[PDB]
């Protein structure tokens, strides 16, 4: 099943409509995005790792162009990761508010008048 | 002379900064939950003259 | 007084074609070191 | 082989996955797959010789038979629905078919006897491009079309595949015929949970090819088809046999490495639905894959093996070509969990 | 050869007194030695044994019970000056509990 | 750059380099015999390179710096020894004709490399074509065992046929006593217990194996040893032949390029040396494999790779 | 030291350093300024201020 | 699994020859041209689980 | 709770980073210091848990787990490097950088508000373990050792897992808070018990049951000495603890679920007790004796009641200290005669008198001699069986007979006797050794004084 | 459906049986190949006739433009399996198991 590829007014391959652009973007110091430059950092060092170079020191314009470049990607990401479950929630909400019948809101009880059987522990 | 006692002991700071980040990083995260500060039914309270928060 | 590693007669359990050996695969031969089998005498 | 004749075979082989993958029409869905088989079976035999040569000949007739039931079914569709646009399959007989040769295109449970068959006749990259971008195809298909399935013959064929897949790879000592029945297995994950979601299809085929990349990779750089051949290793390189131990143990699922994550959304989908018992028995199963990858590393990285003399020549030369995304595909294949909510990005 | 595989012998175990016939069996360097013995005494009994326990001995009353213990003496008093029984097999007031209208 | 797929697709071609004077050249002959200065008069005279016959060490003086290191690390293996106690029963024999092999078809190697790449010819001693006569030598001595012979021919089956044989073969004849003279006058302690028959036997296996064979694939030329001094005659006498008749004329531009990318990559050339066949003469425990590894990265320009072992004098590091 | 020409020398790829050192310069200067832009039009688009 | 390419570039690569309502040469009909026509306008916009009823 | 966490990720590449002759004692004194940290845990409250954040929270019985696991880390360091002399740097490093992850992932785990992540972090810590077993193990047994250690793990925790994602779909929850707070009864269904068996069985298995405990012995004797500490103090509570966590929403099957397991876990109580009667392997008996205590503490958690709960809770920590210092009181006398079988070395206390004080002290907290928290553990056990049914007081009466017996057999079997003649090779005690046994010892001692920092939430 | 086209459904059947059980020729089994695809564009071709689908005329074409192909391929492998072996018997490829 395919829950949002014939969602109406969906470009085919855009990667981040425009309405995207009415969400807040990822902070630069977003952990997200940390961990995805501890990835590049990790790929440096495997990097160094498996050529028998030194794995620290070795090249440090490599190590530097690996972490800007998972940032780079995490970055754009993540704004679209955070459009579509907005998407997802806008829907589920236009949803419930097109079918009252089936969400309705039913009466209250408080504990003072639901009757919960108790089971002793003996 | 201090360049070589410096190049070999410098990996003593790790781990009280990371201790020092830590703190930092969960006085960040208590500041994301006021959102019943001076607000419960037992605590609730009227401020002080001066003070501006119940806590931080 | 040091830890035990692999012998050659514990390396020769993974040198058959196969593992768990019956009687009908006891015969397999492991694939050529390279992917050559010798060229056959099939004369037309 | 001339690399400008080899460049042009492995743009006609993408050229044809491509047409799959962008067409609305039956007949060029079928003309993609024409063009990609035409393609690929001389880079099957790149490197002559009878065992390339008797791979080649089996994954023609396959594919060829494959493709004569595609065919067949969807005439069948036309002819109970004038439609020639790839949609919900108006005719079930026609469903059937389709479904059929697209399982037999993947190799999926009972038709996966050639799959290790024709892995262990053909050289490593070449292995690496059957097990890899030649599934693309058949699961794009299969995604569209997943509206009209029928539950139970998938489920049945993608359970057959988990099984055999790791009864299979029980068995052998050859690394390619190993990394056959995996793949045989990750099929079968795949195509559980086709008709419940296909973005999950598309994650677990993802974190698949990623692994079986590294794998390939790594296999590639340390020159071991057999088990044998690869417990010398540690004593050239240990980083590569200690970088392929956490691969392993990637592709077995463990958490918390990223080979877990396809398998644990796959089942949470599952219970989405009814669905209890069949992911039980998926993952009590993949404990047989989890098995044998264990034993490869015990043989190859947990353990030291007898080596021979010559080793020490050469130790005194390095490696001359360098794969350039190794390293990348090696961390994408073990410390990706927890960026799991990105796979929202899929849909 | 008679032989399966060449092989180095089994070596025979060291004795860390016979360079050192003060040893602390920590490392074959003397002054490194020495040193870990003397971080290992220091930072385990020193700091973390005698420090913690002080510590833990006069944590403050978090757990509240000289606070339930007051609590309860000033309920105890109460009661008994009014001649109210001591407790009550109910704990919650029954003015707040509708039962169920029918038990037939 | 380096050469691959893209320097072939565009210009690069080994066809056109050659110039009627590539003929890989191999001087063959008996022990002590002077072999090694007509393949040095050979090369000076036709211009092309001398390749001196590959030792226990050879590998060691194309890696690193050209200096020799210890047994230990490498070859493990010796000849004195062996000439002293050739029926050894800790394995020199076999293990030093495994790594000789092993050696040969380095060089090999690398003359086919220097050629392909240069146009320029070579010149060398002996060839992996050759060294089976030394082994069988062993065999009828008793040196070495049966299944140690059929180890060195699965190892020559899946490395000798991914070359070309030499243009020319040059065999110098020399009888055996003469041979023995040679040796004695020589000095060295350990050729003086080279019995006759060994001598005898590395003369059968090259009369009746190595040029029978080789002679099917060009024109062999002997020389005796009197015969054999005047270089100029034997150069005169290589100058004038018609080689198009073995493999070397069947060999157009894609064969070269494969054969090319075959010879650089020495680690794809070593592939099958260290094939997993359990042979106790050459098989090292894990142990001692474990401990001579780690005593091998230790020397002074072995950690890492060549250009990035700062204790050797390796500057900008952190920018390679 | 070495007995053969090691291509890469003493000096390190001066164009290959350059190129990785402006590509990684250019990546993140165009990253903090897609930033900027999106804060800003976020903020226009919801009128924050 | 399917890139709308033709969509995104409109470039109409096959969809020329999907149905048999679709601009035949020298305007020849099919068959059943306003049947099929009838249903795609019937089921145009609404999606497939609703125009399968 | 980041100011815990974080230093020990700063641990990994200071390891890394460290001088090749400063790596023991640069891991011990910032381990120690980790340690004094978390001993800040220790102050809970009487009413709820200390929730930190969305992700980490703390409860009293989780504290003294953690305290627990960060007080075995240096422990484990110095027991380690004795061994591991002739190791390479780079394998030293890893080796340490598995203790450090393992570390790392049980902090984690015992602090994780939601089921998957406890789960997810529960399973993360197979790696750590297998990869120290499978690599630095002595004997060639290790490799099927660690089989049996990985299978019997995952073929009760796969189970689960698809249990707390069909709990999920139910409740819409796994937050611990939440799932006690709405909490509602499970009816009696073949759904409902296979549901329990599946969130039972897992934790059962960690324990271990008796009869599903296979696995512990070779895992247990195969293992390297820090290996088996872990594995005796540590990895052995997580099924505890997840018991406890997970029969909030069991009740009240429980009431009859628990029949089959509490007669499993009663006689082979009593099985294992005599098993250690006859063994011929030193540590093989540790083992045992560990699986009669987790016994207890099942039956503990079986039958659900405040002073079931407070015995299990001080059990578990009395039986960490007490274990470990047996495993490393036995790999002294291994290291000097490098063989395990008990009756080969004898007379010791005439050679090493020290050694033997610790081994006295070791087997009486080991028999629960009053007042340590072993007997307060053991005592409210059993006074809660008691209550649970009068006839419970034969089986643990038996169980107190046996233990007691084993435990001075050891002890009279090793210290007393004669020595061994042909053995010339017994070296005084290290103070590395004897500092490690007094850094086992006095803890225990020390909580006897404050027990109720070891006795959970209830 | 007309009888004639169960006949020719019939005829693709029987052409698949064919090929799935071998005897020895890989000839024959190509020929049986060859035969479904002839069935196939019979079969679209009475289709296509039969609604007027006037640009569906060229369909078949392009379906007889890839049996060709694929014909091409499988001989040009059999050229190969005689020239290891002298005959054409699929019992000779038998160098690979499961
Ligand atoms: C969860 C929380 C976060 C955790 C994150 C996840 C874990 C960490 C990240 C993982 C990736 C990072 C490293 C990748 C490259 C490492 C490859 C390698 O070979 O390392 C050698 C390298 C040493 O090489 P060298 O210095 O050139 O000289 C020694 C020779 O090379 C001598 O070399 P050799 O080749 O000759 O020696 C042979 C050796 C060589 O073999 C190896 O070294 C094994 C390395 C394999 C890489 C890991 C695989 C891929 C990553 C997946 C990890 C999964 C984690 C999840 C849990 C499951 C565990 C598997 O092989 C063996 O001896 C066989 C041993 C058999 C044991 C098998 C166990 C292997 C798997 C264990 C993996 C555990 C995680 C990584 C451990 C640390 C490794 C350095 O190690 C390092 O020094 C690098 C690590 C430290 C650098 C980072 C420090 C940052 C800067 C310091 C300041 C910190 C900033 C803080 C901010 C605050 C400011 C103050
Ligand atoms: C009860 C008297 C109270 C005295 C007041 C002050 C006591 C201060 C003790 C502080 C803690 C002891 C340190 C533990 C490590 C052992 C030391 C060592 O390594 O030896 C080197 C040291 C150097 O001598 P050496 O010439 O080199 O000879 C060494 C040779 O290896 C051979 O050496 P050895 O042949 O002389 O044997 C060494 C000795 C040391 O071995 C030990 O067994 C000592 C460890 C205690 C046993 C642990 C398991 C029992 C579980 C109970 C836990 C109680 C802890 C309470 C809180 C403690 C706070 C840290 O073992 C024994 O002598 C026989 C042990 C039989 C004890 C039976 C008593 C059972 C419990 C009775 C009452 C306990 C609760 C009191 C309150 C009750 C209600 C009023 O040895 C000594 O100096 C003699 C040790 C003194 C014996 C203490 C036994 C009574 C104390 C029991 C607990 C203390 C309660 C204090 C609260 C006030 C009452
Ligand atoms: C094991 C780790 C997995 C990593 C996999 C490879 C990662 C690197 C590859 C980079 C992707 C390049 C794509 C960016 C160019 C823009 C292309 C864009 O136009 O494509 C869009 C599509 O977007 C892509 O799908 C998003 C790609 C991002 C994939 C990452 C998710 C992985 C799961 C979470 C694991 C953590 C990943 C960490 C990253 C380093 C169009 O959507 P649409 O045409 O309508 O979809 C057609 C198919 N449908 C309709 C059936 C759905
Ligand atoms: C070698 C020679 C040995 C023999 C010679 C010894 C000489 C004499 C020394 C022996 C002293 C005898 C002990 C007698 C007890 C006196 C001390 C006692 O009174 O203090 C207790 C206090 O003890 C501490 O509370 C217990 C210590 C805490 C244990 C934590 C250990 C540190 C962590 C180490 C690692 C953790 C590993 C275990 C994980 C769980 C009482 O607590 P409390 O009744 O309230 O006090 C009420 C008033 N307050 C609250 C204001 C303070
Ligand atoms: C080696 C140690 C491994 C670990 C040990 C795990 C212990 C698991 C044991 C499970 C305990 C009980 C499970 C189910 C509870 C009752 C079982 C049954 O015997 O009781 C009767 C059940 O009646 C009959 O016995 C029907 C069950 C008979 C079929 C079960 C097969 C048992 C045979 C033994 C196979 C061994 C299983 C373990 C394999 C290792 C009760 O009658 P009834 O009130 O109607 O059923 C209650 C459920 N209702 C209310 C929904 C209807
Ligand atoms: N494959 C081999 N096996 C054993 N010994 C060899 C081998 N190749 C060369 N040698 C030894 O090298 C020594 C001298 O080599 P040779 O080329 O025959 O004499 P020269 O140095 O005068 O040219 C001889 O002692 C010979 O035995
Ligand atoms: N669960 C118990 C723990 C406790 C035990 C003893 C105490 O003194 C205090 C607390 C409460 O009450």
């Amino acid at each position: 099943m395919t829950m949002m590829s014939g969602r109406p007014g969906r470009v085919p391959l855009q990667f981040l409509p425009n309405e995207a652009r009415s969400l807040p973007p990822p902070k630069l110091t977003d952990p997200r995005l940390v961990y995805m430059g501890f990835l590049g950092y990790c790929s440096g060092l495997i990097d160094n790792a498996i050529r028998r170079r030194p794995v620290v020191s070795a090249g440090l314009h490599r190590q530097l162009l690996y972490v800007t470049s998972f940032v780079f990607f995490g970055y754009y990401l993540l704004k679209r990761q955070d459009y579509m479950y907005a998407l997802r929630d806008h829907d589920m909400f236009a949803y419930v508010k097109s079918h009252p019948e089936d969400f309705p809101e039913k009466d209250k009880k408080t504990y003072g008048e639901i009757l919960e059987e108790f089971h002793p522990v003996r | 002379n201090v360049l070589q006692i410096v190049r070999d002991h410098w990996v003593h700071i790790l781990v009280p900064v990371g201790f020092v980040f830590g703190c930092y990083l969960d006085r960040r995260s208590d500041e994301k939950l006021t959102a019943f500060r001076n607000k419960s039914l037992l605590f609730k309270r009227e401020l002080r003259p001066n003070e501006e928060v119940t806590w931080k | 007084a040091r830890q035990w590693q692999p012998d050659v007669e514990w390396a020769e359990q993974f040198g058959g074609a196969v593992m768990y050996p019956t009687k009908e695969t006891a015969h397999w031969k492991p694939p050529p070191w390279n992917d050559v089998d010798p060229p056959k005498d099939t004369l037309v | 082989m001339n690399p400008i004749i080899y460049t042009t075979l492995i743009m006609t082989v993408m050229s044809g996955t491509m047409l799959v993958m962008i067409s609305s029409h039956w007949l060029l869905i079928w003309i993609g797959f024409e063009m990609n088989l035409l393609a690929m079976i001389p880079v099957l035999m790149k490197n002559f010789n009878p065992r390339a040569t008797e791979a080649a000949t089996k994954y023609f007739l396959t594919q060829a038979t494959a493709s004569m039931m595609l065919m067949m079914a969807i005439i069948i569709n036309l002819l109970y629905s004038g439609q020639w646009t790839i949609t919900k399959m108006f005719n079930p007989v026609a469903m059937t078919m389709m479904t059929m040769a697209l399982a037999m295109k993947l190799g999926l449970s009972p038709f996966h006897f050639w799959v290790p068959e024709v892995t262990q006749g053909i050289s490593l990259q070449a292995g690496l491009l059957l097990l890899t971008w030649q599934k693309l195809a058949p699961l794009s298909v299969l995604c569209q079309i997943s509206q009209s399935i029928n539950p139970n013959l998938m489920l049945t064929m993608a359970m057959l595949s988990i099984l055999i897949g790791g009864w299979g790879g029980l068995n052998q000592t050859q690394l390619r015929k190993i990394m056959a029945y995996s793949s045989i297995a990750h099929m079968g994950w795949m195509t559980a949970v086709l008709p419940y979601n296909t973005t999950m299809t598309i994650l677990n085929l993802l974190i698949y090819i990623t692994m079986t990349l590294a794998m390939f990779m790594l296999l590639i750089h340390s020159s071991a088809t057999t088990t044998l051949s690869l417990s010398h290793t540690w004593n050239k390189m240990p980083v590569i046999t200690s970088l392929m131990m956490v691969t392993l143990l990637s592709m077995g699922g463990l958490p918390p490495l990223s080979g877990f994550m396809p398998k644990w959304m796959i089942i949470q989908e599952m219970t989405k639905n009814e669905s209890i018992i069949m992911p039980t028995l998926m993952a009590m199963t993949a404990l047989l894959n989890l098995y044998f990858y264990m034993r490869l590393a015990y043989s190859s990285s947990l353990t030291m093996f007898p080596s021979t003399n010559n080793m020490k020549m050469k130790w005194q030369f390095e490696h001359t070509k360098q794969m350039k995304l190794l390293p990348t595909m090696i961390v994408l294949s073990t410390l990706v969990l927890p960026m799991t909510p990105a796979l929202s990005s899929l849909n | 050869p008679t032989i399966r595989l060449q092989e180095d012998p089994d070596p025979e175990d060291e004795n860390l007194y016979e360079k050192n016939p003060d040893s602390h069996g920590y490392d074959k360097d003397p002054i490194v030695d020495l040193w870990n013995m003397r971080v290992v005494f220091f930072f385990g009994f020193s700091i973390v044994l005698v420090l913690g326990s002080t510590f833990v001995a006069y944590l403050p009353d978090y757990r509240m019970q000289e606070w339930a213990r007051r609590e309860a003496e000033r309920l105890v008093k109460y009661r008994e000056a009014n001649g109210l029984p001591l407790m009550e097999s109910n704990c919650f007031d029954p003015n707040k509990i509708q039962l169920p209208e029918d038990e037939d | 750059l380096q050469y691959g797929p893209l320097a072939f697709v565009l210009g690069e071609r080994t066809t056109r380099k050659l110039t009627e004077t590539s003929k890989v050249i191999t001087v063959d002959g008996n022990i002590c015999s002077g072999k090694g200065r007509l393949a040095r008069e050979i090369a000076e005279k036709l211009g092309l390179r001398h390749f001196p016959e590959a030792g226990i060490h050879y590998a060691d003086s194309t890696t690193g710096d050209g200096k020799p290191l210890d047994v230990q690390l490498s070859g493990n293996c010796s000849l004195e020894k062996f000439y002293d106690d050739p029926k050894s029963n800790d394995g020199n024999s076999y293990r030093l004709q495994s790594w000789l092999y092993a050696s040969r078809l380095l060089q090999y190697a690398d003359a086919l490399e220097h050629l392909l790449s240069t146009g320029q010819g070579v010149v060398l001693e002996r060839s992996i074509y050759s060294d089976f006569v030394f082994l069988e030598a062993m065999y009828r001595q008793g040196f070495i065992r049966k299944q140690c012979v059929e180890h060195y021919n699965e190892v020559k089956k899946v490395t000798a046929c991914e070359y070309l044989p030499p243009h020319v073969v040059v065999y110098v004849d020399v009888p055996v006593p003469e041979i023995q003279s040679r040796i004695q006058k020589k000095g060295n302690p350990h050729e003086m217990k080279i019995t006759a028959a060994y001598l005898q036997d590395i003369e059968n296996a090259y009369k009746k194996t190595f040029l029978p064979e080789m002679s099917e694939k060009c024109e062999v030329l002997q020389y005796s040893a009197r015969e054999a001094e005047d270089a100029e005659k034997v150069v005169e006498d290589i100058e004038y032949l018609k080689c198009d008749k073995g493999p070397w004329p069947d060999q157009d531009d894609r064969t070269f390029h494969r054969l090319r990318m075959l010879v650089q990559n020495k680690l794809e050339v070593l592939n099958y040396t260290t094939i997993p066949v359990y042979l106790p003469e050459i098989t090292i425990g894990a142990h001692q494999s474990d401990r001579v590894f780690q005593k091998f990265t230790e020397l002074p320009g072995r950690k890492y790779s060549p250009g990035y072992n700062e204790d050797v004098g390796d500057k900008w590091i952190w920018l390679k | 030291k070495f007995y053969i020409r090691e291509p890469p020398h003493g000096s390190p790829d001066w164009l290959k350093v350059g190129l990785t050192l402006g590509t990684s310069v250019f990546l993140w200067i165009y990253l903090i300024k897609q930033h900027k832009e999106d804060v800003l039009e976020y903020k226009r688009r919801n009128g924050l201020e | 699994p399917f890139f709308d390419v033709q969509k995104r570039l409109g470039l109409d690569l096959d969809r020329w020859m999907t149905i048999q309502s679709a601009e035949q040469p020298h305007k020849i009909p099919g068959r059943c041209h306003a049947f099929e026509k009838e249903w795609i306008e019937c089921a145009h916009g609404i999606g497939g689980i609703r125009a399968e009823k | 709770m980041l100011k815990i966490i974080i230093p020990t990720t700063m641990l990994l590449p200071m390891t890394w980073m460290s001088k090749h002759n400063m790596i023991w004692i640069n891991a011990t004194v910032h381990s120690l210091l980790i340690s004094l940290i978390s001993l800040s845990l220790l102050n809970q409250l009487g009413e709820n848990s200390l929730n930190f954040s969305l992700t980490f929270f703390s409860d009293s019985l989780s504290a003294p787990l953690l305290v627990l696991t960060t007080w075995l880390l240096p422990l484990m360091l110095m027991a380690s490097q004795s061994h591991l002399s002739k190791e390479t740097t780079t394998r030293k490093k890893l080796y340490i950088t598995m203790l450090i992850l393992l570390q790392l992932f049980l902090i984690m785990t015992f602090t994780a508000t939601e089921l998957i992540l406890f789960y997810i972090l529960f399973e993360a810590t197979l790696v750590p373990t297998l990869i120290i077993i499978t690599r630095w193990g002595n004997q060639t047994e290790r490799l099927n050792a660690g089989l049996y250690f990985l299978f019997y793990t995952l073929a009760g925790s796969l189970p689960l897992l698809v249990a707390l994602v069909y709990i999920q779909n139910t409740t819409g929850s796994l937050n611990f808070l939440i799932i006690h707070y709405w909490s509602h009864p499970l009816s009696n269904s073949w759904s409902n018990i296979f549901m329990w068996l599946a969130c039972i069985m897992a934790f059962m298995v960690k324990m271990p049951l008796y009869g599903l405990h296979l696995w512990l012995p070779k895992a247990h004797v195969e293992a390297p000495i820090a290996g088996s500490m872990v594995l005796a103090a540590v990895l052995l509570k997580l099924g505890g603890y997840g018991m406890m966590r997970i029969t909030t929403i069991l009740n009240p099957l429980t009431n009859y679920m628990a029949y089959p397991f509490l007669m499993l876990s009663m006689w082979g109580m009593i099985m294992t007790s005599s098993i250690c009667l006859r063994q011929t392997d030193l540590k093989s008996l540790i083992a045992y004796s560990s699986v009669s205590h987790m016994a207890l503490v099942i039956v503990a958690i079986m039958i659900q009641t405040p002073w079931s709960f407070m015995g299990a809770t001080a059990l578990m920590i009395a039986h960490g200290l007490t274990s470990s210092m047996l495993f490393c009181l036995a790999n002294t006398n291994y290291e000097r005669v490098h063989s395990r079988t008990m009756i080969l070395a004898r007379g010791l206390q005439t050679l090493l008198p020290l050694m033997a004080t610790w081994w006295l002290v070791a087997s009486l907290t080991n028999l629960a001699l009053p007042p340590s928290i072993n007997l307060i553990g053991e005592l409210f056990i059993i006074t809660a069986s008691f209550s649970w049914s009068n006839i419970t007081i034969i089986l643990m009466g038996m169980n107190m007979m046996i233990t007691a017996l084993y435990s001075l057999y050891m002890l009279i079997t090793t210290q007393r006797g004669k020595y061994t003649h042909h053995i010339n090779n017994i070296k005084p005690s290290f103070t590395r050794e004897n500092a490690l046994m007094a850094l086992h010892i006095l803890p225990l001692l020390l909580l006897t004084l404050n027990p109720k920092m070891i006795l959970g939430p209830l | 459906m007309p009888l004639v086209y169960m006949n020719i459904i019939m005829a693709f059947a029987i052409a698949l049986a064919g090929l799935l059980m071998y005897r020895s020729h890989l000839m024959s089994s190509l020929l049986c190949l060859e035969g479904m695809m002839l069935s196939l564009f019979i079969m679209s071709t009475l289709i296509i006739l039969n609604t007027h689908f006037t640009l569906a005329n060229m369909m078949p074409i392009i379906l007889l433009v890839f049996a060709a192909c694929e014909a091409a391929l499988g001989l040009s492998l059999l050229v190969m399996v005689s020239n290891t072996y002298g005959t054409d018997y699929v019992q000779n490829l038998n160098l690979l198991q499961c």
